[PDB]
């Protein structure tokens, strides 16, 4: 196919959320008392997402910096 | 861009004046429509009007069926019109149109209709103008709501619904028993709604009079009142009544 | 809403960590005073039963909001959990059920995880606060 | 201080969104000179007099399903300040149309980058105006309306009918034809003069209004709307009066339409 | 679904992306060229844009665009609130009437283009065409038909000029500047006749057709 | 409003008609004359039956998943949780009553004499009326015949 | 603008009428159509309607069939105009339209189409005038709605249908055993969508009457009974009513 | 512009009409195009109609087959016009457009179809008009809907799917015994999605009487019930009912 | 009222007026940038 | 009647006032000689008072940083 | 003007919280918090 | 006006909850929380 832009920028984000979701899931299941999962897994796991999120909205920042100053250039 | 349709609802005024005259027993009659007009602020636009004068043809007046005619005529000449609100008058009062008392005037073709009911039934028996009858009829004009939520009880487990369930049963033997159960049901459920109609007959009460032949036999009497009790429609629920009488009349 | 949808059980588990907090600190209070039968709640079992249920906490009234100057007071109110007994072990003569250790144990088990529960809610919290600046 | 308030601190936010939708769109308000803070404060510092007596309780959904609620408060106020520059708009084209007679806007004619003629008579009416705006019951009349906004289509699931923003739309509309029965006997009489100094070149083709006719017609101009300045007191009244006419109006129309 | 993350990456985005992409998307194209060519006769601007007429024809917009965000509350803001559907079918059920509101304005050749220099394949059907190949046609659709509502309205008032014009010449007035003459006679034939809600109206109506 | 009347006129006039139609042949053309009262229900209507079917019974039950826990010692010490999520049928009517059916009907039959007819002569005549009327016992159908010379 | 769609109304309009009166008993009629506006602001789209009043030919009355005639005329001669919205009057009122009831004329219908057809079989046997017939319908004019779901119940392990399964099993010798087990199933399942149909007979009540040649033989009369219930559609379960006599005719 | 569009109309409606009145039976049509707007302030878009009033030769009636190709020579001529769209009535009266009770219509299209088959059979048998039939038919015309979900049961091992097996097995010599087994399967399915027809016959309940040859022999009337057991499409599980008699004519 | 319970609040509230500040930032520079456009 | 939340504010900076003069006089009364009050008394109504001042100190704080934000919306 | 609800055969009780306990040396306790609805009437 | 909810005959109730206890020197305990609900008439 092509690059689609939209369909990758929607993939990534997609990758951010389910990251998220799988460390939700995780320290949910860490409190509820469920055995198995240690606390160093749900720490490091909330810290990784929590950097995704960042990457995330720097990337969008970058982005949306870019689009306003193109999109203010008279012509 | 403002004046072109009122110059519009006018020559319709016109138009419609043209068509309700050329009608047989009408020589003139004149109209003037309720509309919503260019404020350019108004945006809901209230139900329309008509109100119509006619002058008929001296000598003859305009029965109802011709009434509902031409009202149904204006009312379909005109878009988003409701006919009810199209209001006729004669060329002398008389509003031919019924648009807090109708009530009044449906109880009494109510009662109009059993009444005559009854007459027409019982006329072969005792003769045409040997027997009279009044009905009055008590007429219910609340606006009923109704909402009915019943369950079916699942108390018996034989006729329950479990969408989960979970059972823990415990003993040691001095025996120490535990038995821990949780339930989920899916219940049968039913939903009326009910909106009892307006003007219902609620209760009837009617008094029969008939004329003698000297006096009618008794079960030619109780036979009579078995007759005037169905064409009725007696029902006991309704607390309806019902009075047979014979005498001389004069 | 759907901020308060998603912050919401690690809310009612901190919240519930704190209720169990001070129950076990009752557990420790009456170290020593005859026949107290030490108390324990179950974590998991009663998490659960908050979300799926709510709150409810049973028995509690204040007074009414009349006109100022009415002396408010309040009745004494204790949350729906069901206390649970401890199983002793080593009988006391005194029915004091309280083992040092294991109350103790939990007391520190439970306040390392009241401090997780702060944790995760600090960074959920300072992640919505990052994306919106 | 704690959600026991900070959830009714939620009694604030949609009023002052409201008033500072209205602050940002209103004629003297939306003045580029007022420092940022001031209309902010304003916005705020009416909806906290305002707030009490406002029955309000929604919710600031996350990913907002209630947006559609902030949409409806915004919009109300582009209702009311916006359309209050239909008055200003009316003399800002009466003032530069009579311009466009004398000789100020030939550079707008035959073929610019430039104008030049917004700052020579249009400034002078449009402030003319915004002066006989303020003198009143200028400022006030807007927020008053805004509260009685408040009182009427206070925070609903129905907010805006269709058929009302052509109320807004076609209402100017009356900018042109305010703007006209302003400049109108102006315009005659400058009309008059033209084809006067016009018929003169019947008499000699070379008498050249290039040469002749701009210097008559400036002085003509100039003299003639100096003597035809009051009467744009009288009318700046009607500018507003129908025009707040409409607005409430429109504010009237909207609950028994809702 | 998404989660407390990306929601509130997207949609504060999306926010940014408004007033330039979503509503050159929709209308405010057609409209502000239109309203400024009308401005280009009857001599200057007189209508002061950063004021009054691109408030106008935001107003004219919400007016057109009511239909097709009625359908988008109707499709989308009851089922997505609290239940059922989540932003997946939301996103195409409330794609489907501002797409069917594009493609029922768009010449039946600018998409040819577009598609043709997009090295798209076959499209289906009307419906199989994307956003990516809708966009730009879309655009130069209404750029034309803009162009062609602003060379109507120029027709009356290039009349107007030329009549009187004619009549000054004729009458023998050799050298006069018609122009100062006819703009008082452009803002007669614009306001006798009702103009302002007569363009309003025949706009809205072209419009959607 | 008063165009129930109207209706109910028709449907009273349409029985009065059929129960002449059947009846005429056996005793003539004017040896006979019926009236009908129609009680019509004009109430809006609408209901929602959602059945489940029982499923207290494994030998009918439909399982989604189980959980089965069995355990014990032997001082015998037996321990037995179990889980089941079970799945279910469902059937869900949607019956919006018409507006207008008849809930009540009551007819009077007059038959003249020939002399009155005899028993069976009777009894045939009502029961053809009963059917021609649609007589519905769960309606609370009345009728009511009977025989004597006319005017 | 505004007056050349009012034109083109006007031209329509006239356009009828001109061509009505080439239908025999038409002499005049005035016709108006009424569409409401192509709107903006709502998306009820309140329906258009028409009105006509014609005037008859002296010597000739009209039926029905050519009232529901000139109906559809008008109404396929305009679109966006269901014929209920025409509303025609004769040349003196006399409403031709009663713009709920289609019911009483649909079951007249049905009845007419089985009491005919229990006529053509009756007639030879006894004669074509010997019989008569009426039929009474009930009829189910309420919308219904349905869906079921019915499962297979997996009780049965050999029947059973099986995803997954965790099945642990342990046991010491004093003896101490332990049994964990888990399942998965997959279920057949059947969904209908039943939508049943509005107006179907839910009751017919038949009665027949024969004429004699005396009395018919019994047989002969069995064997007739038998065929109008064959001919009824005669089923038990709906509770289908049947009776037949046999008596001389006047 | 949009006048063009109407004359475009107006003159193709004189088109139409010179051609019909090319046909032998016909002097004259008035025609009304119907065109009402390609809106789509609807989802609908009411398709767009045609009226046609014809004149034809006096003393000639226009034949069904006939009436339907005019009909289908108008929605044909004209873009925009389905078949049964158009209206068609004769210069009085007459109307010849026939497009809820389409059921009956259909139903008597059934009956007709199967009792013509019967009596055609029969007639040879005991003569052209010894023999008489009617049907009665019982249709469905309820929407249905079904999707079966049928999987194959691997409750037997030894025809079960694998996909995964996780197996462990101890044991100590007190005997210490363990036996962990995990298996996710994976299971044959099948799915039917069958949505059923509107208008299938359900019960077919014939009566037939036939004439005397005196009456038939036992072995002859015998093998007729069963010919018209045969040509009805009898089938059990439908519950259609037959009964055929004898006895001679009137 | 739990002390936890109060911090909670004041963080959620604090979330929820941050992200209405910021949808009317972002709403009222759309305003400014469609009305600061030639005509 | 009603609420006026600047009211609830003084209210509890009043609370809080109160709540450390009160730990402020007993500390007063205790190591002046006066009988009656306890030392665990004592340090557990100071403990209980420097919480309820650092609460005071945290909503200050979060106010201070909420005002600073409204102040940052463009009108 | 307000009616006295002193008398609890015509006081109307909205909420009431009721603590018995006691031990029989006969330690007693009981609590009884109330909270009444009012009639009233206001002649302005 | 609001009616008397003395009698609990004649009372209405949306919750209560009900500690009953007893030992046996017999120590006893009851707690009973009740919310009322009352007819209420307003003229105006």
């Amino acid at each position: 196919s092509t690059v689609s832009f939209a369909g990758q920028l929607h993939a990534a984000l997609d990758r951010i959320s389910d990251r998220q979701a799988a460390a939700r899931v995780q320290a949910e299941k860490f409190t509820l008392g469920e055995p198995g999962i240690a606390l160093n897994d749900v720490m490091a796991d909330m810290q990784k997402a929590s950097v995704s999120m960042q990457m995330g909205i720097q990337v969008r920042n970058k982005l949306v910096a870019a689009y306003q100053e193109v999109m203010s250039m008279q012509v | 861009q403002f004046s072109e349709q009122v110059n519009y609802q006018r020559a319709l005024e016109g138009e419609l004046a043209r068509t309700i005259e050329t009608l047989g027993p009408v020589k003139s009659a004149r109209v003037h429509l309720a509309m919503p007009k260019p404020s350019l602020f108004v945006r809901e636009q209230k139900s329309p009007s008509a109100s119509v004068t006619v002058t008929l043809e001296p000598g003859r007046a305009l029965d109802e069926g011709q009434i509902s005619a031409v009202v149904h005529l204006v009312s379909s000449a005109v878009a988003g019109l409701p006919p009810g609100n199209v209001t006729l008058v004669d060329q002398s009062g008389h509003l031919l149109t019924q648009s807090n008392d109708a009530q009044l005037k449906f109880a009494n073709d109510v009662e109009s209709r059993i009444q005559r009911r009854i007459e027409a039934i019982l006329s072969p028996i005792v003769g045409n103008g040997n027997v009279h009858a009044q009905v009055t009829a008590q007429l219910d004009f609340a606006n009923k709501e109704q909402t009915e939520e019943h369950y079916s009880p699942n108390g018996d487990a034989s006729k329950a619904t479990l969408r989960s369930r979970q059972l823990n049963i415990s003993e040691q033997v001095p025996r120490s028993t535990q038995r821990n159960e949780t339930s989920n049901y899916e219940v049968d459920r039913t939903i009326r709604h009910t909106k009892m109609n307006v003007g219902d007959i609620e209760r009837l009460s009617v008094a029969v009079v008939v004329n003698y032949k000297l006096p009618l036999t008794a079960d030619q009497m109780k036979q009579i009142e078995d007759l005037t009790r169905e064409a009725m429609g007696f029902s006991d629920k309704r607390g309806d009544t019902l009075n047979v009488v014979n005498s001389p009349f004069s | 809403d759907r901020l308060d949808a998603a912050l919401r059980f690690q809310q009612e588990a901190l919240n519930l960590r704190a209720q169990r907090q001070e129950i076990l600190a009752a557990n420790i209070a009456n170290a020593d005073t005859p026949g107290y039968q030490a108390r324990d709640i179950d974590f998991a079992s009663e998490l659960k039963k908050v979300m799926v249920r709510g709150r409810e906490e049973t028995g509690g009234v204040a007074l009414t909001l009349t006109s100022s100057h009415h002396i408010p007071a309040q009745a004494v109110s204790s949350p729906a959990v069901d206390l649970l007994y401890r199983v002793p072990d080593q009988p006391s003569l005194d029915g004091n059920t309280v083992d040092m250790d294991r109350e103790r144990t939990q007391f520190a088990d439970n306040s390392l995880k009241y401090q997780m529960g702060l944790t995760v809610l600090g960074s959920q919290l300072k992640g919505m606060m990052n994306v919106l600046q | 201080t704690s959600e026991q308030w900070l959830y009714w601190l939620h009694l604030y936010f949609w009023p002052l969104l409201r008033v500072l939708a209205l602050i940002s769109t209103a004629p003297i308000l939306s003045e580029r000179a007022i420092p940022k803070r001031v209309k902010l404060g304003l916005g705020i510092m009416i909806t906290l007099v305002i707030a009490p007596s406002l029955p309000a309780n929604d919710t600031p959904l996350f990913s907002i399903a209630a947006l559609w609620l902030a949409m409806q408060q915004i919009l109300i106020g582009i209702a009311l300040g916006f359309t209050m520059q239909f008055a200003f708009a009316a003399v800002r084209t009466a003032g530069e149309f009579i311009g466009l007679q004398m000789g100020l806007s030939f550079a707008t004619f035959v073929d610019p980058g430039s104008h030049l003629n917004m700052p020579v008579l249009a400034r002078i009416m449009d402030m003319l105006a915004m002066l006989l705006f303020l003198t009143f019951n200028g400022h006030l009349w807007l927020i008053s309306l805004l509260v009685d906004t408040f009182h009427t289509l206070p925070i609903g699931s129905n907010p805006v009918n269709s058929n009302a923003f052509m109320a807004l739309a076609r209402a100017g509309g009356l900018i042109f034809l305010n703007g006209l029965m302003l400049a109108l006997p102006v315009i005659t009489l400058l009309l008059t003069l033209n084809l006067a100094l016009g018929l003169l070149n019947r008499m000699a083709p070379q008498l050249s209004i290039f040469v002749i006719g701009f210097p008559l017609t400036l002085t003509v101009g100039i003299m003639l709307m100096a003597a035809l300045m009051p009467l744009i007191a009288p009318f700046c009244e009607h500018l507003f009066s129908e025009i707040f006419n409409l607005l409430a109006d429109i504010v009237s129309e909207m609950p028994i339409n809702n | 679904s998404w989660s407390l993350s990306v929601q509130t990456l997207v949609f504060i985005t999306s926010l940014t992306f408004l007033p330039a992409i979503l509503l050159m998307m929709t209308s405010f194209t057609r409209i502000i060229i239109v309203f400024g060519l009308l401005r280009n006769a009857l001599g200057t601007p007189s209508a002061p844009p950063n004021q009054v007429l691109l408030g106008l024809a935001l107003f004219l917009t919400f007016f057109i665009m009511s239909p097709v965000i009625d359908k988008i509350y109707v499709d989308a803001y009851q089922p997505f609130s609290e239940q059922k559907i989540s932003m997946q079918e939301a996103l195409d059920k409330g794609a489907q009437p501002l797409r069917a509101f594009m493609l029922r304005q768009t010449r039946e050749a600018d998409l040819a283009l577009f598609a043709r220099l997009a090295n798209s394949g076959p499209l289906q059907g009307p419906e199989a065409v994307p956003m990516r190949i809708l966009l730009p046609a879309y655009v130069t659709s209404e750029l034309k038909t803009a162009f062609q509502i602003g060379f109507t309205i120029f027709i009356p008032f290039l009349i107007i000029d030329l009549v009187i014009a004619s009549v000054l010449m004729a009458l023998g007035m050799m050298m006069v500047p018609p122009a100062t003459i006819a703009l008082p006679f452009k803002l007669m034939l614009f306001v006798l006749v009702d103009g302002w809600q007569l363009l309003m109206g025949s706009l809205a109506q072209s419009f959607y057709s």
